[PDB]
C-alpha cells in the first residue's frame, strides 16, 4: 500500500530540474499512517518540496557544492535504493527512487508500525511494491509514440492503483483494459501459434591475457517468448536444441509470471541435460520468459593485445587481434573504437586494414575496422600521436583507464551468431493439447563490454581471476 | 475552461488555496453542480477526479464530510438512466470523502446509506463497476476494522459465480485476517460467520478455515505480483499462531524459482515470520544463493541487485560457506553504489584471518584511492573510499595486520590529494577511539611533515584543527609556525586559530604561549589577530578545569 507515486523527468541545467507528468497522493493511506504510525508520523510534502530533496539526494541536482554532510557524509551510506528524505525538520520514510534514460520513478509506501527504531527494510512489503511499480512504468514508457505515451499515464494508472493498492503493474495492460473493454480464474493480467523468441547472448570479455591471470568472458542471455495462441488452454512449450558440443544451461532465472525454476537451475550458480527442455508457463498477454540463461562455452571468440609505449606523445598503440574460426567472417559492424582517455592531432598512422578516422572533436580516433578482419586476422597502429596541447579534462576522463592501461572498445555485432549455440526445435514438440508452433526464433551478439585488455599494463581484476 | 482554471490553482497547492478566500466555496461549487446538466462530461470527470485525490481538504469536520456524503450519494442515485461515465468515479470519490472526512461510522445515515449500497452493487461497464465498488468495499473495511464483514457466506457462496477474482480474493482474505483477529480478541471464534452488523467496532473452524485458506490460494493464480505480496504478507501475519503448511508449500516453492522483486521479498517475510517451521536447514542455503546470485545477475536492473544485495546481508535465520562469499565478493567492475552493499561480505570474511582476503581487500581499496587521486573526476569516488573505509574501521577494529595497511592508504591518499580534508574530518568524527587515535597520529605526521610552502594549506589546517593534541608538540608548533606566513585569505586565518583552540582543549601550556602569540602578532585580517589574542589569554590565565567550563 503506497502513499504517493511519481513520474519525474531528468531535465539537467533546469533549477528545478524537471516537470512532474504524474502526482497522485492517496489520502486513505496518509490517515492510515496516522493511526499506525502515532507519534512518528510524517507528512508527505507537496510536489515542489519533494522533487528539491529528491533531487538532492539522489545526487542529481548540483553535484559540484564542496560537501554536504547529509548527503556526502561517511556515516550516511546507501546500501539500497530505498533513501530517506528530510522534508519539513521531518526524516520521511522510505522513499524509493531509480533512474534510467533520463525518466527518474519514486514512490513512498506504508509502514504499519512506528518507526521510532527504523524497523528492518526485510519486512516493509511496500518498499517491494513501489520498487515493482516503478519498473513497470519504467518499462512501459520507454519499450521501444513521443507523448501519446506520456499523454495517457494519469488515465493509465488510475485503473491500476485507484486508492492506494495495486492491482497489476503492467501499465500496458491498463492500456489494453482502459481503452478496451472473464467467468473462470482468468489471469489478472490478460485482457494459431505465433512466437518470437528473441535469444541475445551479449559477449562481454575482458581478456586480458596474463598467466596467472584468468582471461574473464561471459555471455548474459535471455529468451523473450509469447504463448499468443487462441483457445481455452493451449500448450506450446518449445525446445532449444544446443548441441554435443554445446554445454547444458547455465545461470538461469525466470519471469514473475514464470511458474518455477528446476532444482538444478538454482544448484548451477557462477537437471544438466540437453534435453527435453520442459519449461512450465503460464500463457500471458504480456510476453512470458520461460527463463534467462548465461550459456558457457570454453572457447572465447576473439583474443586481442594492446601496447601503448608512451614514448612521449607517441602512443603507438601496436595492437594485434586474434579472430577464433569459430566465428564467422562477416561483422555488420565490427568497429573496434579506440577511444582515448586521458590523453589525435597528428594521425601519422600505419592502418592495416580498414580507415582509421580520427573524428572532427580530434580526441578519440574511432578506427573503423569497418566490417570484416584481412586474411590476417590482425590489425595494426604504429601511430605517431602527436597530440597538441595537453587536454586534462577536454577528453574523455575515464577513471578505468590510467596511463598505459587501456582497452579497446571493440563495438562489435554479429547478426545469428552468438557465443553460446541456442537452436530452437519445434519438431519435438510434447503438449496436452493440439496446435501449430510458429516458433520465429532468432539469436545476435553484442558487445556488451569487450575491453581487449592491454597485456602491457595493470587491468582491474575480479575475485575468482586471480584465484587458481 | 470553466474549471480547468479553477482547478489549476488547487492542483498547484491544495493546502495553499483551500486557506485562501476562493476555496471558502470551492467545496460548495462541486457539490452543488454534481447534479447539474450546464457541465460537460469532462468537467465533471475532472471535478471528481479532485474529489477523489483530497478528500482531506475541502471536508473537514465530521458534519461536513456526513453532508458532502449524503450531497454525492443524492446526486449518484439522481443520475440520468443512459450510459455515462459517472458511475464508479463517484461512488469512488463519496468512499474517499468518507473514510478521509472521519464522519464514517455505524451511528450516521450517510454511512448507514452507503454501505448497503456498495454492498449491493459489487454483490452483482457493469464489471469495472462491480470491481470498483469491491475495491471501495475493502477500502472502507481497512478503515474501520470489521466494518465490512457482513457478507463473508455471499462470497464463500458465490464464488464461482460472477465476481472478479482479485477484488473478492482480496476483500475476503483482509475481512478473515480483521474478524478472526477481533473475534478471538472477545474470546469466540466465526461463530457461523462463514454464512450488515456494526458490533465489531467495539472444532469445526479449522476445518472452515483450512476450506478459506485453499480456496484462497486456489484463485490466486490470477492474482497480480504485487497483490500476490500482499496477500501473502498478511496471511503469513494471521497464521502464524492461530493444519499443516504443507497446503501452501508447493506454491511456495514453485515461485522461490522466480526473481521477481515482490515475490521474492514475500517468500523472505514469509520465512522471516512463519521462522523455522517449514524452512529446512538446507531450504536456507538455496534460498542465500538465489538472494546472492539475484544480487549481481546482469539480466536485472540496479535496483533489484541492491535490494536483495541488502536483503542477503540481514537475512532471517531460522535457528540462530566461502564460495558464497566469492559469489558476491567486491571487484572494482561494480557501480559506485554497488560495492559498499558487497564490503561487508568481505570485512566478514577477511575477519577471521587464494591469495589472503587481506591482500584482495587492499587491491581493492588501493584501486579505489587511485580513482580517488584523479584529478577532475566526481565526488562519487572519494565518497566511495571513504564510506568504505568507515565501513572497514567499524567492522575491523581489532586486527591491525589489516588495518596498518588501511592507515598508510588513507596517508599517502591524503598526501596525493589534499581536496579531501572534509572526508577525514568527518571519518575522525566518527570511527572510534582504537582507530581514532593511530590514524591521528599518521596524518598529523602527514600534514606536519611537509615545510608549509604548498597551495593546499587551507585544505591541511582543517586536519590539523581536527587532529591536534598535547602528543607531538615541537612538530606541530615548527609546521604551524613555518604555516603562518602562507595564511593570506580569512579561511586558512580561521583554520590555523581551529588548530590553537584544539590545543587549548588539549592542554598543552608552553610553547605555545609563543606560538599564538607569533599567530596574534602576524597574521593578515584583524578578526583572526583578535581570535588568537583572545584564546591565547584563555590558555595562558586559566587552570585547567575552568578552561573547561568557562571557554
Amino acid at each position: 500500500a503506497l502513499r504517493a507515486v511519481w513520474l519525474i523527468r531528468h531535465e539537467p541545467g533546469t533549477p528545478l530540474g524537471g516537470t512532474v507528468r504524474f502526482s497522485r497522493r492517496y489520502p486513505t493511506v496518509e490517515k492510515r499512517a496516522k493511526a499506525f504510525n502515532g507519534m512518528t508520523y510524517v507528512p508527505v510534502p507537496e510536489d515542489g518540496p519533494f522533487l528539491r530533496a529528491l533531487l538532492f539526494q539522489l545526487r542529481l541536482l548540483d553535484d559540484d557544492k564542496d560537501f554536504m554532510e547529509r548527503r556526502d557524509g561517511c556515516s550516511r551510506i546507501n546500501k539500497t535504493s530505498i533513501y530517506g528524505l528530510s522534508v519539513g525538520g521531518e526524516e520521511l520514510w522510505p522513499v524509493i527512487a531509480f533512474l534510467r534514460d533520463s525518466m527518474i520513478y519514486a514512490s513512498v509506501p506504508l509502514v504499519e508500525q512506528a518507526l521510532s527504531p527504523r524497523p528492518p527494510l526485510i519486512s516493509i512489503s511496500g518498499v517491494s511494491q513501489g520498487l515493482e511499480l516503478l519498473l513497470g512504468i519504467q518499462d512501459f514508457l520507454y519499450s521501444s509514440d513521443l507523448h501519446t505515451k506520456l499523454s495517457q499515464l494519469p488515465d493509465l494508472l488510475l485503473q491500476a492503483c485507484p486508492l492506494g493498492t495495486l492491482l497489476d503493474a503492467n501499465l500496458q495492460n491498463s492500456l489494453n483494459s482502459i481503452n478496451s473493454v472473464q467467468p473462470q480464474k482468468q489471469p489478472a493480467w490478460k485482457v494459431k501459434a505465433q512466437i518470437s523468441i528473441s535469444i541475445t547472448e551479449t559477449v562481454k570479455c575482458m581478456q586480458y591475457g596474463k598467466q596467472d591471470i584468468a582471461d574473464t568472458w561471459q555471455v548474459a542471455g535471455t529468451v523473450a517468448c509469447k504463448c499468443d495462441l487462441e483457445g481455452v488452454m493451449p500448450a506450446v512449450t518449445i525446445s532449444l536444441s544446443l548441441p554435443t558440443n554445446g554445454s547444458p544451461l547455465q545461470d538461469i532465472i525466470v519471469h514473475p509470471c514464470v511458474t518455477s525454476l528446476d532444482s538444478a537451475i538454482l544448484t548451477s550458480s557462477s537437471s544438466a541435460f540437453s534435453g527435453p527442455y520442459k519449461f512450465p508457463f503460464t500463457p500471458p498477454l504480456e510476453s512470458f520468459n520461460l527463463c534467462h540463461y548465461t550459456s558457457q562455452v570454453p572457447v572465447p571468440p576473439i583474443l586481442g593485445s594492446y601496447h601503448m609505449k608512451e614514448e612521449g606523445v607517441q602512443l603507438k598503440v601496436t595492437v594485434n587481434f586474434k579472430l577464433h574460426e569459430s566465428v564467422r567472417n562477416n561483422f555488420e559492424v565490427c568497429e573496434a573504437h579506440i577511444p582515448f582517455y586521458n590523453r589525435i592531432t597528428h594521425l601519422e598512422y600505419k592502418a592495416s586494414f580498414g580507415q582509421l578516422e580520427v573524428f572532427r572533436e580530434k580526441s578519440l580516433l574511432v578506427w573503423i575496422i569497418g566490417q570484416k578482419f584481412p586474411k590476417s586476422m590482425e590489425i595494426s597502429l604504429s601511430g605517431t600521436l602527436t597530440f597538441g596541447v595537453k587536454g586534462h579534462n577536454k577528453q574523455p576522463f575515464d577513471h578505468i583507464c590510467i596511463g598505459n592501461t587501456a582497452y579497446i572498445k571493440l563495438n562489435f555485432r554479429i547478426a545469428d551468431y552468438t557465443l553460446t549455440g541456442c537452436y530452437a526445435d519445434q519438431h519435438s514438440v510434447q503438449v496436452f493439447a493440439s496446435g501449430k508452433p510458429k516458433i520465429s526464433a532468432y539469436r545476435k551478439l553484442i558487445s556488451s563490454d569487450y575491453y581487449i585488455w592491454n597485456s602491457k599494463a595493470p587491468a582491474p581484476v575480479t575475485y575468482a581471476s586471480l584465484l587458481p | 475552461d470553466a474549471w480547468a482554471q479553477r482547478l489549476g490553482a488547487f492542483r498547484a497547492s491544495p493546502s495553499a488555496f483551500m486557506a485562501g478566500p476562493e476555496g471558502e466555496d470551492l467545496g460548495r461549487d462541486l457539490l452543488s453542480d454534481l447534479r447539474s446538466e450546464k457541465l460537460s462530461e469532462q468537467t465533471k470527470v475532472s471535478l471528481l477526479a479532485l474529489s477523489m485525490e483530497y478528500p482531506a481538504q475541502l471536508w473537514p469536520d465530521a458534519s461536513a464530510a456526513e453532508v458532502a456524503a449524503t450531497s454525492l450519494l443524492d446526486t449518484l442515485v439522481l443520475l440520468p438512466p443512459r450510459p455515462s461515465a459517472l458511475r464508479r468515479p463517484l461512488l469512488l470519490a463519496a468512499t474517499t470523502a468518507l473514510a478521509a472526512g472521519g464522519a464514517l461510522g455505524p451511528t450516521s445515515g450517510a454511512s448507514c446509506r452507503l454501505l448497503p449500497l456498495l454492498l449491493g452493487l459489487a454483490a452483482g461497464e457493469q464489471r469495472p463497476l462491480q470491481a470498483t465498488a469491491c475495491e471501495c468495499l475493502r477500502e472502507l473495511e481497512s478503515c474501520k476494522p470489521g466494518l465490512l464483514g457482513g457478507s463473508l457466506g455471499l462470497l464463500r457462496g458465490l464464488l464461482g459465480q460472477e465476481g472478479p477474482v482479485q477484488p473478492l480474493s482480496l476483500l475476503l482474505a483482509l475481512a478473515l485476517r480483521n474478524t478472526l483477529v477481533l473475534q478471538s480478541r472477545v474470546g469466540a471464534g466465526l461463530g457461523g460467520l462463514l454464512t450488515w452488523d456494526w458490533t465489531l467496532v467495539e472444532p469445526e473452524e479449522a476445518r472452515e478455515l483450512r476450506a478459506a485458506v485453499i480456496q484462497l490460494l486456489d484463485t490466486s493464480y490470477l492474482l497480480t505480483p504485487v497483490a500476490q505480496a500482499q496477500l501473502l504478507w498478511l496471511l503469513g501475519w494471521a497464521l502464524r499462531g492461530l493444519q499443516p503448511p504443507a497446503l501452501f508449500k508447493p506454491q511456495l516453492v514453485r515461485l522461490l524459482g522466480t526473481a521477481q522483486l515482490t515475490l521474492l521479498h514475500a517468500m523472505l517475510a514469509l520465512k522471516a515470520a512463519f521462522g523455522e517451521a517449514l524452512f529446512t536447514a538446507q531450504d536456507e542455503a538455496l534460498l542465500l544463493r538465489r538472494l546472492t546470485l539475484a544480487a549481481q545477475h546482469p539480466a536485472l536492473p540496479p535496483p533489484t541487485h541492491l535490494f536483495y544485495l541488502h536483503c542477503v546481508l540481514s537475512f532471517p535465520e531460522n535457528w540462530p560457506g566461502p564460495q558464497l562469499c566469492r559469489g558476491l565478493l567486491p571487484s572494482l567492475l561494480h557501480d559506485p553504489m554497488a560495492l559498499l552493499a558487497r564490503l561487508h561480505l568481505l570485512c566478514l570474511l577477511c575477519a577471521e584471518e587464494l591469495p589472503s582476503p587481506r591482500h584482495y581487500l587492499e587491491e581493492l581499496l588501493a584501486g579505489l584511492r587511485q580513482r580517488a587521486a584523479l584529478d577532475g573526476g566526481p565526488r562519487a569516488l572519494a565518497t566511495l573510499c571513504f564510506q568504505a573505509s568507515y565501513l572497514v574501521a567499524c567492522c575491523l577494529a581489532g586486527q591491525p595486520t589489516v588495518l596498518t595497511p588501511l592507515i598508510h592508504g588513507l596517508a599517502q591518499l591524503y598526501q596525493a590529494r589534499p581536496m579531501l580534508a572534509p572526508h577525514f574530518v568527518d571519518l575522525l568524527d566518527q570511527v572510534d577511539s582504537e582507530l581514532r587515535e593511530p590514524l591521528k597520529v599518521v596524518l598529523r605526521q602527514v600534514v606536519v611533515s611537509r615545510p608549509g610552502r604548498d597551495e593546499a594549506l587551507c585544505w591541511h589546517l582543517q586536519m590539523l584543527a581536527k587532529v591536534a593534541d598535547g602528543d607531538a608538540q615541537s612538530a606541530t608548533l615548527n609546521f604551524l609556525q613555518a604555516a603562518a606566513a602562507h595564511c593570506t585569505n580569512w579561511d586558512l586565518q580561521q583554520g590555523l586559530l581551529r588548530v590553537c583552540r584544539a590545543l587549548l582543549r588539549a592542554g598543552v601550556r608552553g610553547g605555545l604561549v609563543d606560538l599564538l602569540q607569533v599567530l596574534a602578532r602576524q597574521l593578515e585580517d584583524p578578526d583572526g589577530r583578535d581570535h588568537a589574542r583572545l584564546y591565547y589569554i584563555l590558555l595562558a590565565h586559566l587552570a585547567a578545569p575552568k578552561l573547561g567550563v568557562a571557554l
